């Protein structure tokens, strides 16, 4: 058969006629709305940009769920990976970025604007059809980019996927925009990679991965970063997946890609089959950028919540099984028990910034430790109903609660419909 | 001029071969490729036959064509080094990346040089401080000493290697040369924004006068660099160790990937790999880049270097020949720091050569074998207290179980470096502080202290006052009530003039991306080459 | 006596019960790396003969 | 497998009915792979399965799934090699199956 | 040191030096058992010599075995 080179180097279609297209890793897109008009093609193997070209992380981005804003919190240019088993709601969390990324892209300016990339390898077609369909239905279709390489086609290509869908969010990283790109369950781009290198007879290394499986993780992930003014400013915060197996951290890949994101959020398998859903294991999953990076004012009234969710597990599950009781940190577990399932959220339904802050005050400073533990889910979403939301309108504009508005938040916060009690 | 200018034969993706003509360059000597969007070097290793040589490439390796034309230095690759690099970051070749014109080159040394002899060695132990409890008592480190910090890829060889720069680098009289090689890219910036606010980069006029050489093979590159980087960050050493006499400080981060940037190109050179995937050449490789850290008669070095093992798996080979190239070992756990004990220094194989009762005396080796006595009792007591319970052994060893857990909570150290991301502060500590300190938990001078009180304290003066505020909160709890009435006229306007006092961005729709935009023309058929390589569509046959 | 014992052996069952539960897999996930470290040596034996 | 794939598609894909399948064993096709790409040369994987486990596995699911012309479902009977969840053919297997039914004495 | 011979072949020099040190270790000792005297011989990390050894031979195109050392 006859070959034919092209001439330039392996490339993929950039651009605003990708927005609302689901695209095959190396550019033909799928959906049948015909090939592409207002696009540019750029290269698919980019070096990640300098030091001196990049600048620290300042501006936060938000996830929309409560679990994941309150004790992991994630800026822009930071690359936070997602870690968990099989069916624990590592893909929930990240569609649930993409839909808070919609609505809050109907509240910003232009140039603060965010532009979703959602890559998926080795799903499967039946399942990620449903994924775009769901786009739709959300409106998150209008600022989302698909790269749907499934369990079907062949290694190269879901071993280029993923960079397609970082050239494709390249573009916001240039010219000044903000971007947020989702790498989908990159444990299985790993064996593609271990397919495209094993059958060229490559001696392979610790639990038969080549050996630079390292360094495909690393350019892949370290294209994602803030930059400094000078070229636009521009961001980009990934969104690895890796699927583990029964509780393991030592796979060959999960502590690889750790060590280059910037940190993990760890979904125990334990936490969520009791129903906790989602399963954001707070004592093991941290985040060393966000920290200075995070909606201020959350960070005063998570502070405390951080240190009692570090005091909380502590003494749970043998309060009464293992050991004894002795009812002096029946104080902690009964305000614990709270802010756990305070934690939990219904799916596909994400809760902005302006409404998680009222949301955790709620539960912290004392306001609903009357109402039991069966009822709070309910109690919180009345909170969002029955506090006027002048409240909602004031936390998000000035950034920070002041004490001119908490007094007046402590009011509200008391005179609420409480469920039972 | 066609003797001595080849063009290149294959290329296996980082790993190349260059065919010559006229006469093959020596081994370990720089070429200079022609016609590459970036200036990318290769550097020749073997004489595979066929006058042709084998190459590992230092940068992108996207776009070679086998006819390029290749020349050579006539030499090893030369770093731009000297006073004038102090402020400077470098990548491998030594181009500056820092956006300050080029380096004022005092030399240009060659990357590869024999190691110092046995004449030019120097035995003369004395002690570091740090400010560490866990490091200043259960392994010191030596002056001179080469330093190992094993870490599990998240186990904090980032933040304590970080701690270390932020107490010791600016009191020490000599300079500091950084070698990340391969790191994650934005904690080189974090570390580029930490030393310039601290005083320790100075640019503008004012670069000579600055006390930190930046080196960079953070891991963005292809695995020539990753394998070089820690070589030349190293010949920063070398003239500031031969030359200047001056007591540098290198503080070689993540070492483990120039280990696996030669596990990357010699699975390409056709050799017959080692056990579990790494190559035959890692024991000379690593000796071959370890001792050149050697502090000389005639000047010292005091290194860190930072070993990555690759799955808290510590019987992998990568760290195994990595142990006895190393002073003092200082292994950082997974499992420990899953309690939130920071640092997570394994106590129990944290070793050291300085951890000796006639260099640091017998009142310091009797504390540490103390510590590290009951620690094995509780160690050896694990299995039965998961099991069993604590409530089954005699009272003779459930005190020294609970005297484990004090111990446990007073390793815990808060960092200076770490106050972004903890709000606590760290703790400065001294030698004789620790030393005073652990003398009387060994004997059980603070055991009516609850176990909690030695969290996250730094001296011995901490252990008592928050045991007073653990005691002070119980009696918070019923202390006293607050109320605020009689503010509503104060400071506040209202909660609806709240509203109204608020600036709106006009928010625009019509985000309309065509703005510096090009959108070239892209039709049906993929373009081809024809066989004089006019881009014509692809001939309709399948 | 007899009563809390048979509260501190339901713990106990337990605790050495989870104690079997990381362990088997702490038995697989060397397991499966003992055979893959076994089988690349049959590789790297083969690959040179041929 | 793919045999009993294509009469369950003419029956998908033509008669518009929604089909029933069982892959059986598919702990053995994919074993059966295993000996398959083991005898080309290609060199082994982990544990000791194909490198090509994901990719061919895989084509075998991804041509069981539904469309507006019909439907097919499969009910693969899955044995867990040595009662391992964490051994490489069950955890690419447990990547698409879509419900988990078990059978106890 | 008066009664005290030392042969070091370090990490950073070449694997055949490695590889023989330990043999020409042996050398000067078995002057010392041939002439009626006794010898004490140390070879210390006996296994990175064997490394030492596992070096030279994966290079040479020579067949390996258990832990990829040779047969
Ligand atoms: N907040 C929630 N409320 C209710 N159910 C939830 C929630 N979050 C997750 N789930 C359930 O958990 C599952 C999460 O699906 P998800 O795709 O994230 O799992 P996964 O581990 O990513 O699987 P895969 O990797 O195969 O996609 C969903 O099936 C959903 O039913
Ligand atoms: N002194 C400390 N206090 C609190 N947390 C720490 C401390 N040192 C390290 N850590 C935690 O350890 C983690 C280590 O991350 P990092 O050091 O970047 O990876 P690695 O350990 O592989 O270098 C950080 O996320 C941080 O949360
Ligand atoms: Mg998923
Ligand atoms: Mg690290």
């Amino acid at each position: 058969d006859l070959v034919y080179r092209t001439g330039q180097i392996v490339n993929v279609p950039i651009g605003p006629g990708t927005l609302g297209r689901v695209t095959d890793g190396l550019g033909q897109p799928i959906d049948g709305k015909g090939p592409l008009t207002n696009v540019r093609s750029s290269l698919v193997e980019v070096k990640a940009p300098g030091i001196i070209a990049r600048q620290s992380v300042r501006e936060p981005l938000f996830t929309g769920v409560k679990a994941v804003d309150a004790l992991v919190p994630i800026g822009r240019g930071q690359r936070e990976l997602i870690i968990g088993d099989r069916q624990t709601g590592k893909t929930a969390v990240a569609i649930d970025a993409i839909i808070h990324q919609k609505n809050c892209n109907e509240q910003v300016p232009k140039a603060q604007r965010v532009y979703c990339v959602y890559v998926a390898v080795g799903q499967k077609r039946s399942t990620v059809a449903q994924l775009v369909k769901l786009f739709t239905q959300t409106g998150a279709m209008r600022y989302t980019i698909m790269v749907s390489a499934t369990a079907s086609d062949a290694a190269p290509l879901q071993f280029l996927a993923p960079y397609s869908g970082c050239a494709m969010a390249e573009y916001f990283r240039d010219t000044g925009k903000h971007g947020l790109i989702i790498y989908d369950d990159l444990s299985k781009q790993s064996v593609a990679y271990r397919q495209m290198s094993l059958l060229l007879r490559r001696p392979p290394g610790r639990e038969a991965f080549p050996g630079d499986v390292f360094y495909l993780h690393s350019r892949l992930l370290e294209r994602a970063a803030k930059l400094s003014k000078e070229l636009g400013g521009g961001s980009l915060t990934a969104f690895p997946v890796i699927e583990t197996q029964a509780g393991d951290v030592s796979a060959y890949i999960a502590t690889n890609v750790i060590s280059i994101t910037d940190g993990q959020i760890f979904l125990e398998t334990e936490l969520f089959y009791k129903g906790i859903r989602p399963a954001l294991n707070v004592g093991l999953s941290v985040s060393r950028v966000g920290s200075a990076a995070q909606f201020p004012g959350m960070k005063q009234v998570a502070g405390t919540l951080k240190l009692e969710l570090a005091q909380y597990r502590e003494v749970a599950a043998f309060a009464q099984f293992g050991s004894d009781l002795d009812a002096a940190t029946q104080y902690v577990l009964e305000r614990g028990a709270r802010l756990t399932e305070m934690l939990k959220q219904k799916q596909f339904a994400p809760i902005p910034i302006e409404r998680q802050t009222v949301a955790v005050y709620a539960a912290t400073k004392g306001f609903l430790d009357k109402v039991r533990v069966q009822d709070i889910v309910a109690a919180e979403e009345a909170v969002i109903s029955q506090v006027n939301p002048a409240v909602f309108k004031i936390l998000k504009a000035n950034g920070k609660i002041t004490p001119a508005l908490d007094a007046h938040l402590k009011a509200e916060l008391r005179k609420v419909k409480l469920p039972g009690a | 001029p066609a003797i001595d200018a080849g063009y290149v034969s294959q290329v296996i993706g980082p790993v190349v071969d260059v065919r010559f003509d006229g006469e093959l360059p020596s081994i370990l000597s720089s070429l200079e490729v022609e016609g590459h969007s970036v200036r990318l070097v290769l550097e020749v290793a073997q004489h595979m036959g066929d006058n042709t040589v084998r190459c590992i490439a230092m940068d992108s390796t996207d776009g070679l064509v086998r006819g390029q034309k290749v020349v050579d230095t006539g030499s090893p690759i030369k770093v731009p080094v000297g006073r004038g690099t102090l402020g400077r970051i470098m990548n491998v070749i030594g181009e500056p990346v820092d956006e300050q014109g080029p380096i004022d080159a005092a030399d240009i040394w060659s990357i590869h040089r024999e190691a110092p002899e046995f004449t030019e060695q120097s035995t003369e132990q004395e002690i570091l401080v740090t400010g560490i409890k866990v490091v200043d008592l259960l392994a010191p480190y030596q002056r001179g000493g080469k330093i190992g910090l094993f870490g599990g890829a998240g186990v904090g060889k980032t933040v304590l290697i970080m701690e270390l720069i932020n107490n010791v680098a600016k009191a020490h009289g000599g300079f500091s040369v950084f070698a990340g090689v391969g790191e994650r890219t934005r904690e080189g910036n974090d570390l580029y924004r930490e030393m310039i606010e601290s005083g320790v980069i100075k640019l503008g006029a004012e670069r000579g006068n600055s006390k930190c050489t930046l080196v960079y093979g953070q891991m963005n590159e292809p695995p020539g660099a990753r394998a070089r980087v820690a070589l030349t960050g190293l010949t920063v050493a070398e003239y500031f160790r031969d030359i200047e006499g001056q007591d540098v400080l290198l503080f070689v981060d993540n070492i483990f990937r120039f280990t696996q940037a030669n596990s990357e190109v010699s699975a390409l050179l056709g050799r017959i790999p080692s056990a579990v995937g790494y190559q035959p050449t890692l024991a000379t490789d690593l000796g071959g880049l370890q001792e050149r850290i050697t502090t000389t008669t005639k000047g010292s070095i005091t290194s860190v270097q930072a070993v990555y093992v690759p799955a808290d798996d510590l019987t992998d080979p990568a760290p195994a020949t990595t142990f006895a190239h190393l002073d003092a070992t200082t292994v950082l756990s997974r499992s420990i720091a899953e309690l939130g004990i920071y640092p997570a220094v394994d106590p129990l194989d944290s070793t050291s050569r300085m951890l000796n009762p006639n260099v640091i005396g017998a009142e310091h080796y009797n504390v540490a074998r103390g510590v590290q006595k009951v620690l094995q009792d509780y160690k050896n007591l694990q299995d039965i207290i998961a099991i069993l319970g604590m409530d089954e052994l005699s009272e003779e060893d459930k005190l020294t179980v609970a005297r484990a857990r004090k111990i446990q909570r007073f390793l815990s150290q808060p960092f200076q470096v770490a106050e972004v991301f903890t709000g606590t502060p760290g703790k400065y500590v001294d030698l004789a502080d620790t030393i005073s300190g652990f003398q009387g938990v060994l004997t059980g001078k603070y055991d009516d202290l609850p176990e909690m009180a030695f969290y996250m304290v730094g001296d011995i003066k901490e252990v008592k006052e928050k045991a007073d505020k653990m005691a002070k909160d119980i009696a918070s709890r019923k202390e006293a009530d607050n109320k605020k009435v009689s503010e509503e006229l104060k400071d506040i306007p209202s909660l609806d003039k709240l509203v109204s006092e608020i600036k709106e961005v006009v928010i625009e729709e019509d985000d309309g991306l065509e703005e510096d935009f090009k959108a070239e023309a892209l039709s049906s058929e993929t373009v081809v080459l024809n066989e004089e390589g006019k881009s014509v569509p692809l001939p309709k046959k399948n | 006596e007899h009563a809390s014992r048979m509260s501190a052996m339901e713990n106990s069952t337990k605790s050495a019960g989870e104690m079997l539960g990381k362990l088997t897999l702490d038995y697989n996930r060397k397991r499966q790396a003992t055979i893959t470290t076994e089988l690349i040596e049959i590789i790297a034996g083969a690959s040179a003969l041929m």
